[PDB]
């Protein structure tokens, strides 16, 4: 091979492990975030879904 | 001249008129937490993919 194809393929290959590697450090933030923060998508243990509440006049006023 | 209620009256749900106001906030609840935020856009393609150490897919 050339050293044009090999140097510009190693420029390839740098910008894709590169972008890669940002990448990872960026999920790794994002997670901590996540879980220090609790607002994101992830981490969200589930709660009592209030559509199971009864909104009916129950038998004593009281409630 | 006042009349028995018949068997079945004295259980029907009736209509009040009345004057006072509609509690707006009956169980004093407060202002409630602000959600968090829905997921929105179109779906692409993973960046290179699992980027799992070494895996180019
Ligand atoms: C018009 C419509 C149709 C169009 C058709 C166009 C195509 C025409 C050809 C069709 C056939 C295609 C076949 C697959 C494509 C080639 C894939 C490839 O070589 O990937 C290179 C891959 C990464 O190299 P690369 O230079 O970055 O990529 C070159 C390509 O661009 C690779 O491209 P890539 O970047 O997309 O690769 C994706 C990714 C690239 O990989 C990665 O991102 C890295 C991770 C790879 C796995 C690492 C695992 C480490 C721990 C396990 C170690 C295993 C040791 C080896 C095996 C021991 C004995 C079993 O691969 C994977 O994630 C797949 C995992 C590995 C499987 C590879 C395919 C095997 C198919 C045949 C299996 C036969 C048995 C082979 C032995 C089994 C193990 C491979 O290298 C390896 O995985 C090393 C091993 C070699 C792979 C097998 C070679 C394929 C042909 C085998 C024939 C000989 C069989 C001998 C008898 C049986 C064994 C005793």
């Amino acid at each position: 091979d050339a050293p044009e194809k090999n140097y510009e393929r190693t420029m390839a290959i740098l910008q894709i492990e590169s972008e890669k590697a940002e990448l990872r450090l960026k999920e790794l933030e994002v997670r901590r975030l996540m879980r220090a923060k609790g607002d994101g998508p992830w981490f969200q243990y589930p709660t009592i879904d209030k559509a199971l509440i009864d909104h009916s006049p129950k038998a004593t006023p009281d409630n | 001249g006042w009349v028995r209620p018949d068997l079945g009256e004295l259980s029907k749900v009736t209509k009040v008129k009345t004057d006072r106001p509609l509690p707006e906030n009956p169980y004093h609840s407060r202002a409630r937490p602000e959600p968090n935020p829905e997921v929105e856009g179109d779906l692409k393609p993973a960046r290179h993919g699992s980027r799992l150490f070494f895996w180019t897919m």
